[PDB]
């Protein structure tokens, strides 16, 4: 009552939410926006009580040169068992919400692809669905505004979505008039810079690195570089990555097998080439907390660690089964994960020089299409060939500043002692060879 | 819409859930999806009074702060209620 | 009383832990609208004049 | 020994306050951050009614013989969370926050 | 010398926002000038048939509307793109002999919203433009001043 | 005015009448809705 | 310490040579040679077991056709078996018992596939331009999946470096074109469908003979062209001209109906005259 | 030195001139390092200048590749035979052989 008289006293920003409601008497009365929240909350809290045993483990089960990987939850759909997981990504704002992009591998068989944004909140079905025309190969989130979702699919069409929008149609599309690349788009990434609107980067198997800029009801394409010898056509490209320290320098993997370092500055020239690999490189990724160092994972069952200055690899990691993808750990440098024919394998360079710390089989029935790392917590995501996406929390035996616990009290060390330790390890391999 | 009417169908189909019952602000049954009617009639009358009584508890301590979600936990059963001004959603989930 | 407060708190400590795992009420992109939305340039002919 | 648990409860992440009640209604022990005796008499009257009402209703109005309530979790606006348990005769009402409100409380302290 | 139009200069106009900068719509190709310089700063393409008339948006410095004797109107919004047309629109099969735009607004219709266009048939169409085209976009007047200053340094 | 193909028939004279009759019938329906709005205001007073 | 390094080895065969450079200065050399040969034996044995399990249903590279993928894999294995080889004769026999096989089987494999696929590709190429499915009653691109299959194979064989029949190379040289046409068509039809959705359902009868004007301009482009025409790129131009003429016509019609007439009708319905 | 003075003003703006400015700054660092003239003084007997030339020649070859990339961007912009011929005239004295 008292509060009602204060609103009458001070009529400044009069209370909206006018009582039009839904009405309609019968056949779906209201059941719509405040009540939707209550329905959504109820669902999650019903799940929570049945998964309480797994949720109590997930937070603080807490899992000397040994590692242990525990699979917790599997997110799948029985309609969507035909498609492969391909690319996965986490929202930069929210560490709970991640997006998986189901598409078709194996070429000869081709179906439609549905992008699924699974929240860690609700593990039963996705938070958002997105039906598309062909199989979605690459997915990514824009580091600044996590709503902006970058999509690549077959016939090299580039899609942009907003999670905010309710209608769930693509905000943007590439056409033949907007110079869309042919064949597919294996990898797609957002440019962190927001000075020139919103820069979206893509690579095709046609082999043209395309920079896309967001405009009002139009997409402006710009050819960054061409992949390009006594052969026919342009060289195929299966992955690219931009160095976070130097935005000019960016690496690109090829079907030829030869990885290339490339500048945004000079379009028709290569900075350097690496004639290490023998077959198609699936994923190249720069290491965290150090420049001029990166992993690549190729069809030829070998995972290799380069330094940009050197022309050949520093270390290789021969596994019998095919290497599918390798991804750097974000929390610590000198830690990466490699998935091979139902076998996920994590390494640490400080703990062991060659030998694997931990090897685990998340799921027995399928093969593993892709894995991606969370930046907030120690948790790896692992995709299956049957569109199933299992997460795995790593052991605390692996960590950073390990030699002595809380020694010297260096805040700078967490982004510098990591920069120093790979250099100290890098020198060791140069003495060996 | 598939989205409210599907999620409500999904939580019912979900294993170890006795039934979801929507209560109208005037203590009335909009949807009631339990096995025996006595339980559904009993839940329709009894629980929305507990939620109004439990709303006055949180309200007295801080009259800005309103009830968003109430969960009771009994010996055999759990009782979870998501109250709103237009409608209140009620569920009974057996403890694992 | 000594046994009750230990056994009580250990029962509440259990319920604190469960709710601290995940927020469960968080709404992803709550409030903030579409923001940038593509707007096609139209030209509506209101009225023709003529002799 | 019986004080160390009150110290152990503030140590749990999120925990603002606690208030314990007798079968009577008197508060046995409360936190210093939540108001002492003034709110502790107020917060007893509500929960003792809320409990005895709900205790009663589940045994009668649900028509379920032998099914006593064990916990009550009133979740609210902001990030408050009022947990009510019962060990023997005595009861209590803890108040936790969430990451967002914990972070807000740490910033306010800073 | 250089700026000489290939046909007669059928319409001149200068922006109400920045009066230093004026455009002249001669023959196929519109041009833009500066209040001292001899040669034009920005030539804008050629077009299908000649141009009869063209004017700046009184509200917005960036965009200016040309009308072609082919029948089409074509809009050049220099805030977004300097290479291509913003949008083109068929008004009549008969040619367009004149355009005028509403300076100052009242009742429902704000400034720069309605565009009266004169046809050779004798019909006069009034086009309600999009709520983006007449309304000012963020940092519009600053960007076009910087662009024109850059072009003045060019010449 | 649209040229389309020389050899194909320009339009059908039946359809040209239907549109006029439709947008006659649509205006008719609008004049009923207009009058019905008027008459409902007389019941309350 | 030497025993523990050997166990970790069974990539490691490369790391063993770095250790043997320091040991080269000082039967310690023979034992090292034996340990390297044992590491080669294991790798050959693991390949040998794999090649007898996978041969049937092998694991290909991502987006790879079934024929050329099964070739590349069996030539990937060849390149892996010929690393270790570069008493001491027994550990070459068992390897040459593999290298003797792969080529003899997976070359008889190649011929079999590629005399048989080419004749079926070229015919499937010279097959009109587009075909509508009588059940669908909608325009649809007539580009068989077997041509894109062949082209992508003919690329993958050039990359690993195998010599290709000149017939299968002619198609691969032109490739760049047959992608640009296929893209331009799939845009044209997605634009045609989009256009026939913009039209309001009251005027579909009215504007039927204009849709049958555009359709009639397509028909000679459909059947007469047979894909490999002299001037296909000329036809795609006339199509896009046609669609633009139908757009500007529809937008005029749709504009007067959506804006001028319907506003005047709405204002009448809310006019009240009391 | 002429490159700094050039203000093409064409199409997409500032972003190109900013890229030209950063290019001019890199040059200004190189010529400042050359001005140091440590030993040198056109001494034939000294084999130090020849090494300093090779260092400077490499920096110039890197600079000439950045100029060629900037010219190709600026040409892919104007999209008019007149605008493009005007661009050339600006760099007519700035052709690096």
């Amino acid at each position: 009552a008292y509060y009602a008289e204060i609103m009458k006293d001070h009529q400044i920003e009069n209370k909206k939410k006018k009582e039009v409601d839904q009405d309609k008497k019968q056949d779906q009365s209201m059941y719509s926006t405040s009540f939707k929240r209550c329905c959504k909350i109820m669902e999650r809290m019903v799940v929570q009580n049945d998964q309480e045993d797994k949720y109590h483990d997930y937070r603080y089960y807490w899992s000397k040169n040994e590692g242990h990987l525990l699979p917790i939850w599997r997110f799948s759909n029985e309609k969507q068992r035909k498609k492969n997981v391909t690319s996965i990504c986490w929202n930069p704002l929210y560490p709970d919400l991640f997006a998986v992009s189901l598409g078709s591998y194996d070429f000869t068989k081709q179906r439609m692809g549905l992008i699924c944004l699974y929240s860690l909140k609700n593990t039963t079905h996705p938070e958002y669905a997105f039906n598309c025309e062909a199989g979605v190969m690459c997915l990514d989130f824009h580091p600044k505004s996590a709503a902006l979702l970058a999509v690549g699919l077959y016939d090299g069409t580039v899609l942009v979505y907003d999670i905010r929008n309710k209608h769930k149609k693509p905000i943007y599309q590439s056409t033949v008039r907007n110079q869309k690349h042919t064949d597919p788009v294996w990898q797609v990434k957002w440019n962190p810079d927001t000075s020139k609107n919103y820069n979206f980067y893509s690579i095709s198997s046609d082999g043209r690195v395309m920079n896309w800029i967001l405009m009002k009801n139009k997409l402006e394409p710009e050819e960054v570089i061409l992949l390009r010898s006594t052969l026919i056509g342009l060289a195929c490209g299966l992955c690219f990555d931009f160095n976070k320290f130097e935005p000019h320098i960016f690496l690109v993997g090829t079907e030829e097998g030869k990885i290339h370092k490339c500048s945004r500055a000079y379009s028709g020239q290569y900075q350097e080439t690496y004639n290490g690999h023998l077959l198609a490189v699936y994923k190249v990724k720069w290491n965290n907390f150090h420049p001029r160092t990166f992993i690549s994972a190729s069809a030829d069952w070998t995972v290799r660690i380069w330094d940009s200055k050197y022309t050949s690899q520093i270390i290789c990691f021969d596994l019998s089964m095919m290497v599918v993808d390798a991804v750097w750990a974000p929390y610590s440098s000198t830690v990466f994960a490699c998935a091979t024919m139902d076998k996920v394998q994590v390494y640490d360079l400080n703990v062991d020089k060659l030998n694997k710390l931990a090897e685990q089989k998340i799921v027995k029935q399928p093969k593993l299409t892709n894995l991606s790392f969370n930046y907030k917590d120690p948790i790896l995501l692992v995709g299956d060939s049957h569109g199933g996406v299992t997460l795995v929390k790593l052991s605390p035996n692996l960590c950073k500043s390990g030699p002595e616990i809380k020694q010297t009290e260096d805040k700078k060390a967490m982004e510098e002692f990591k920069n120093v330790k790979i250099e100290d390890y890098e020198r060791e391999k140069m003495e060996n060879l | 819409m598939s989205e409210v009417e599907d999620t409500l169908n999904r939580i019912k189909t979900h294993k170890t859930v006795l039934g979801y019952l929507i209560v109208n602000s005037e203590g009335g049954v909009v949807r009631g999806a339990f096995k025996d009617e006595e339980e559904s009639k009993n839940i329709a009358n009894s629980i929305p009074l507990l939620t109004k009584k439990a709303r006055s508890v949180v309200r007295d301590l801080d009259p800005t702060n309103d009830l968003v979600f109430l969960r009771i936990q009994t010996k055999l059963n759990e009782i979870m209620v998501a109250p709103d001004d237009e409608f209140s959603l009620i569920v009974i989930q057996t403890k694992g | 009383f000594p046994q009750a407060v230990k056994d009580l708190k250990e029962g509440v400590e259990k319920c604190i832990y469960q709710n601290n795992q995940i927020d469960l009420l968080e709404e992803y992109f709550e409030g903030e609208t579409s923001e940038h939305v593509v707007e096609n340039l139209s030209s509506k002919t209101l009225m023709l004049f003529k002799d | 020994n019986a004080d160390d648990q009150l110290k152990q409860l503030s140590a749990l992440e999120g925990a603002n306050g606690y208030v314990i009640f007798n079968e009577s209604g008197i508060p046995l022990k409360r936190h210093e951050k939540s108001i002492s005796h003034e709110k502790a008499v107020h917060i007893a009257a509500l929960v003792s009614d809320l409990w005895n009402v709900s205790k009663k209703v589940i045994q009668r109005d649900l028509k379920t013989p032998e099914n006593d309530i064990e916990v009550i979790r009133l979740r609210t606006k902001h990030s408050y969370e009022y947990i009510i348990t019962q060990s023997g005769d005595f009861t209590m009402l803890a108040i936790q926050l969430c990451g967002k409100a914990i972070e807000e409380a740490k910033k306010a302290a800073a | 010398d250089q700026g000489r139009h290939l046909g007669p200069v059928y319409s001149i106009n200068r922006s109400n926002q920045n009066p230093k900068y004026f455009l002249s719509v001669g023959d196929w190709s519109c041009k833009i000038w500066v209040e001292d310089l001899k040669t034009p700063i920005i030539r804008t393409k050629y077009h299908g048939s000649y141009l009869s008339d063209g004017c700046w948006s009184p509200t917005r410095s960036g965009a200016f509307f040309l009308v072609r004797r082919d029948g089409w109107m074509d809009v050049w919004d220099y805030y977004y793109r300097q290479n291509e047309i913003a949008f083109s629109h068929k008004v009549s099969d008969s040619p367009l002999t004149c355009i005028k735009i509403n300076q100052t607004g009242g009742a429902y219709h704000n400034s720069g919203k309605l565009c009266a266009i004169g046809d050779q048939d004798g019909t006069v169409t009034i086009l309600e433009l999009c709520d983006s085209l007449y309304t000012m976009q963020p940092k519009e007047k600053d960007i076009i001043n910087e662009m024109f200053e850059r072009e003045y340094r060019k010449e | 005015l649209y040229p389309l193909d020389p050899h194909v028939d320009p339009v059908l004279p039946e359809e040209t009448k239907r549109i006029k009759r439709y947008y006659f019938w649509y205006f008719y329906q609008a004049l009923l809705n207009s009058t019905q709005n008027s008459l409902n205001a007389m019941k309350y007073r | 310490f030497i025993d523990n390094n050997f166990n970790r080895f069974r990539e490691y065969s490369l790391k063993l040579l770095h250790k043997f450079q320091s040991t080269i200065k000082r039967h310690n050399l023979t034992s090292r040679y034996n340990a390297i040969l044992h590491n080669y034996a294991t790798e050959l044995d693991t390949i040998q077991r794999v090649f007898q399990d996978q041969k049937s249903n092998p694991p290909l590279v991502r987006n790879m056709p079934p024929e050329a993928g099964k070739i590349i894999w069996a030539r990937h294995l060849f390149q892996k078996i010929t690393g270790p080889i570069n008493t001491e004769i027994r550990r070459y026999y068992g390897s040459y018992n593999t290298l003797g096989k792969q080529l003899t089987i997976y070359e008889m494999w190649f011929y079999q596939d590629w005399v048989n696929k080419i004749e079926q590709s070229k015919a499937a190429l010279q097959a009109t331009l587009i075909v509508r499915h009588d059940e669908n009653k909608k325009l649809y691109v007539n580009f068989d999946l077997e041509i894109m299959q062949l082209i992508r194979e003919a690329k993958c064989l050039d990359r690993q470096g195998i010599e290709i029949p000149e017939s299968a190379r002619i198609i691969l040289l032109q490739e760049d074109k047959f992608k640009t046409y296929y893209n331009e068509l799939l845009y044209a039809l997605k634009e045609y469908e989009r256009i026939n959705s913009k039209i309001k359902p009251i005027c579909k009868n009215l504007l039927l003979p204009h849709i049958e004007d555009l359709d009639l301009k397509l028909r000679p482009g459909m059947v007469t062209l047979t894909w490999t025409s002299m001037n296909i790129e000329s036809y795609l131009y006339y199509v896009h001209q046609g669609l633009k003429k139908l757009e500007q016509l529809i937008i005029n019609v749709n504009d007067i109906i959506e804006n001028r007439i319907e506003n005047n009708l709405k204002t009448v319905s809310k006019v009240v005259l009391v | 030195n002429k490159l700094e003075k050039i203000e093409l003003g064409g199409t997409k703006g500032k972003t190109l001139t900013e890229s030209i400015a950063q290019i001019f700054k890199e040059f200004e660092e190189a010529v400042q390092a050359f001005t140091s003239v440590s030993y040198d003084i056109m001494n034939i007997a000294e084999k130090k200048f020849d090494d300093d030339f090779y260092e400077f020649r490499s920096k110039i070859k890197e600079l000439e590749r950045r100029l060629a990339s900037v010219i190709t961007q600026g040409f892919d912009d104007y999209d008019t035979i007149y605008g493009r011929f005007k661009l050339l005239d600006n760099f007519e004295g700035l052709l690096t052989r």
